[PDB]
């Protein structure tokens, strides 16, 4: 905090330090552009929104605003923390306490103003040509800013897409390579070379209509595959090929698809990347998914929500995921019960407390 | 990119006497028919005339190398508008005099932005010297070896000496290995 | 310590001995540049922050400062010890005892001043053009400096990224090789060679528009794959190929991705590198992950925190990881219970103490 | 004693193969108008520039490289790349342990 | 990189009498047309004129080898500014006299830094000797074998002796095997 | 590495009479034009002049073989400073007289260390003999077979005998199979 005095002014005191930028270009060619980046964010965002949260805020969280609900709020929120590394949550509060509505303002239309020392003084929602200038000089601080870990930036976070920015281009360009290879590529099945009496000479239109007819009727099609094609003097048929047919940037596009899923943290088994079986049977692939890139991301967003909403209600509320009621950790849930259930040295009163059950 | 010269060589500068000694209205007709042939193969000028590179869009923002190779003292960089405003700008560029890449780069920024439809026209003085005695003598000998050939045979008939017309101008041609995007 | 008198002055007495440098260049092209280096640090940092710590400091650690929480503090802290090998923790302390806030100052904007003998005399947080000059001539010593093991350096640590600095370049350049290979590469499907009556001669614009039309309409596209392409005298069609199509620096980029994960210590199964199955089913891959590169890193940061925070409170506090409440060691936890549970020669009172349970 | 020499020399073979080995990715053959002729320094600085800026690096892999009359680009290879005394060094390592 | 010479060879130094004995305004015209042809193939000078290598950016920080090969006694290393300050610096470099790589390296540091737009111009005296009697006689014979050919045939007609024009200058050409970055 | 000779052959040593008998200012002009051509292909000297190998950095610490092949009695090994101290050192080396690798190796240690910028210059007497009668007669015949060719044809025209000019000097050329680091 003490260094906040010298870093804020050196970054621009009281002036909008906008986002790293391109935060909207990559959203179109990295999310709405390719299926791997689309399915990766969609897989993480809907899984994070589906995990129940416990309250050691609810009524508000279940029904955030008149539009999106609890599911769509977290999806649209995590969908920003993944696409840009920044998550903003506006709260309007006509009456003191739990604010009425929570809105997920899109992160590419939002800039931070560092202010005087350290912590920002406000936020600027800039759509079109107009701003709004939220205010951070209060106790509620209506904007909650969830940042992914950024090592070199001081006011924003890092997007996992930014790391995979090259793999998304390799995947987009190799997919457009195969498509363009089909749209503009002249593959002839042969050629009727007609040199003529001279070294070079065309054939009259009376000979063209005859030749174009005997080729269309008798030598083209599936029903004409093998006609011996008498070639007179001067005429010739050179059968042409198509040397590279399959697999144009096939593995370099597959390796690129694996590096996009690698950056976002999803195991390639879940989204469907064809590749080596690192996990066995989706029992561990889903368990590793919810353990390495879903709950660690949720335990941060939920922790930021709790500390921000507890600034409105007069309490220091805690809000963590409910690791019990998740179907992805059932493989871990039962092996715990098997260890403590088969343990007879302690009585039933002791193991009910070990497994999280209220004693009887 | 037009590159149409302003004023041709008057002919009092071409060496009609020296060419005649090497072997007059016909002699002058083969000297320039050999200068144009050699300066079209080497992209040179050889007499330092005045040109007008009137193009419509810069290839870069710190570039637009000039086609004719030996350049000196770009006179003006005019920016017309869609109607022909013909406003001469005076700052924002600098000529880098090189025999390889004669270019008019920038002044720490982009080129003077071109009005939409308002082509930019650059007029420069590109060449070796104003008089024939300023040319590289091997390039001057190549003009003589070619002009003396145009003079001795009038139609395209057939006959490779050690340093011929080709071996003399082979070191003045432009060496390029880019047929790509930049 | 005795040699501290001669090494400090020989290194510069009372003058800022800045970091090895490039500590900011590699952070942009090794963390925000490629997915393997991004996912490796992100995997280690969020796993280290998720391990509970026991207190044989808490209220402070759970809520470090007004911004980041316990999860984000350790992530942003470990995220520096991995990216640069140096971890700084500033503490502001209005009242005596447990300091109010803990801040993770980024390690590339911090330099050490050796002072007179051995231990440093302060630290310089240099942002922009201004410094702050922390002071180490006290008992609290507000800056806690966690260093990774560096054999040749005396004032800083070694970053695992510095070892993989070449593998990150091979991975970045081979990935940009495939991308650039798609952005600027002229692959034609053929060529219409027209020598002409002469040895060389172009075809008039009246013949170009005719030829450009019959090729676009009848010979290009997917719906035109096989048209026999009558070639008159002089004309010719040379079908061109694309000899190296797949796998441009494919294995050298994969081997480079494996060497980045090797340096950071993550098993390639976890992040998702396609390769040989060294571990079996993520039960041992995750257990080896938390055992070889997560807990050994945490037991150092937690030990440095304890000894530094115990300099504020009047106690010699211990703060170690809670190896019981970690889901990654359940495979090791149960095999312990199976050995001592099936041991009948000792009574239930003896095995409750062996497994860490309070007797009854 | 012989297996140790085969292992030491085959390991120094791979190391020396990396320290002194000229692998070019290609060659710009310039015969010229004559059967042989160098290109002037004004043409060298131009050519050395267009190759460094536009045709070298990972970000320049595929530039079509217009080749004028006389110029030519011969792509050169590296035929034995991997496994120089690979198994003879592995078999030697097994005979030391044996 | 311009490399435009300051003063040409006056002609009183070229061997018009010795060339005439080997076989005068035409003889002098073929001697220099053969000197320029040979010194363009070998990148030599042969008469030690004065040059001006006026470039804009060093290729290295301890380098900028000079194009003309036989060099001696670089006169000045001027650093103009964007306006033409023409300030001569006197220390910071040293000429390494070599026939292979005639270079002006450094004095334990970088070259004199070039002002932005303020090109550096170096003027040196490159050549074998001031008089024709100082040339390597095999290079002098090559000039005669070429000039005597330009004299005996005026246009590009056709006719490889053991030591011809090519075999004599093949050992004076520059041998380069780098078309790369450094 | 400069290797510029000190004093040329006066001409009273070249065999103008014997060359004339084999077939005078022109004869002397073709004798040395054939000596320089042959000693440039074989890297020999043939008349034992005095040279000055003024280089700036040793290639090894026990080496710097001399370019001209037949060497005898290196006169001095001067070590100038950055200002030209011109201090002659007298011990620390030894010439190994060989026709293959004429080298100036060491005295059990490194060469005299070169001052930074203070080039070392070595002056030696390299050649077969002071008079023409000391040359290997096959190398002397090659000079005649070449000089008599320069005399009988003045420009580069065309005509391989069993022992020609090439087959006679093919055993005096330097055989090298290193284009590498050491």
């Amino acid at each position: 905090s003490v260094t906040g005095r010298i870093v804020a002014m050196a970054s621009g005191a009281g002036r909008p330090v906008w986002g790293p930028r391109d935060t909207v270009s990559l959203m179109r060619t990295g999310f709405a552009g390719n299926p791997v980046g689309f399915r990766s964010v969609k897989l993480i965002a809907e899984a994070t929104a589906a995990v129940p949260l416990i309250c050691q805020v609810l009524d508000l969280l279940r029904r955030p605003n008149a539009g999106q609900g609890r599911a769509e709020l977290f999806e649209a929120l995590i969908g920003q923390i993944l696409l840009s590394g920044n998550g903003y949550l506006e709260a309007v509060c006509p009456e003191p306490g739990v604010p009425r509505e929570l809105h997920v303002l899109r992160s590419d239309r939002m800039a931070v103003v560092p202010g005087a020392d350290g912590w920002p003084v406000g936020y600027d929602y800039t759509v079109g040509g107009r701003k709004h200038r939220f205010d951070m000089t209060g106790h509620p601080d209506p904007i909650c800013h969830i940042k992914s870990f950024h090592p070199t930036d001081d006011h924003y976070g890092l997007s996992p897409m930014q790391a995979a920015a090259v793999a998304l281009d390799v995947h987009n360009a190799a997919s457009a390579w195969s498509k363009a290879l089909l749209d503009n590529a002249a593959r002839p099945s042969g050629a009727i070379i007609y040199k003529g009496a001279d070294g070079q000479g065309v054939l009259a239109p009376e000979q063209y209509e005859r030749l174009i007819f005997e080729m269309e009727t008798h030598h083209q099609g599936a029903r004409n595959a093998g006609r011996p094609m008498l070639l007179e003097g001067g005429l010739d048929w050179k059968p042409m090929g198509f040397s590279p047919s399959d697999m144009e940037f096939h593995e370099t596009k597959a390796a690129a698809a694996r590096e996009i899923a690698l950056a976002f943290g999803v195991p390639p088994m879940l989204i469907g990347i064809p590749g080596d079986a690192t996990y066995a049977n989706y029992a561990e692939a889903n368990r590793a998914f919810y353990r390495l890139t879903v709950l660690p991301l949720l335990t941060r967003v939920s922790a930021a929500l709790a500390w921000w909403l507890s600034g409105y209600l007069g309490a220091q509320i805690e809000l963590k995921p409910d690791l019990d009621q998740v179907p992805a950790l059932a493989v871990e849930r039962d092996q715990l019960w098997a260890r403590i259930g088969a343990a007879g040295f302690l009585s039933n009163s002791e193991k009910r407390v070990l497994l999280g059950l209220p004693p009887t | 990119m037009m590159l149409n010269e302003v004023t041709a060589v008057p002919g009092t500068a071409l060496p009609v006497a020296e060419f005649r000694d090497h072997l007059d209205a016909a002699l002058l007709s083969y000297l320039r028919a050999a200068i144009a042939a050699i300066e079209g193969r080497t992209a040179k000028a050889l007499i330092s005339r005045g040109f007008r590179l009137a193009l419509t869009a810069w290839r870069w923002g710190d570039m637009q190398t000039l086609p004719i190779a030996p350049v000196a003292t770009v006179t003006a960089l005019r920016l017309v508008d869609a109607a022909g405003v013909e406003t001469p700008v005076a700052a924002g560029w600098r000529l880098v005099p090189d025999m390889a890449r004669p270019r008019i780069e920038a002044l720490g920024a982009m080129l003077p932005m071109i009005p939409t439809g308002g082509r930019v026209e650059i007029d420069f003085t590109a060449g070796f010297g104003a008089s024939w005695s300023a040319l590289p003598v091997d390039l001057a000998q190549a003009v003589f070896l070619l002009a003396a050939q145009y003079y001795e045979l009038r139609h395209d008939g057939a006959a490779a000496m050690p340093f011929g017309v080709m071996a003399l101008i082979e070191r003045w041609r432009t060496v390029r290995v880019l047929g790509g995007r930049p």
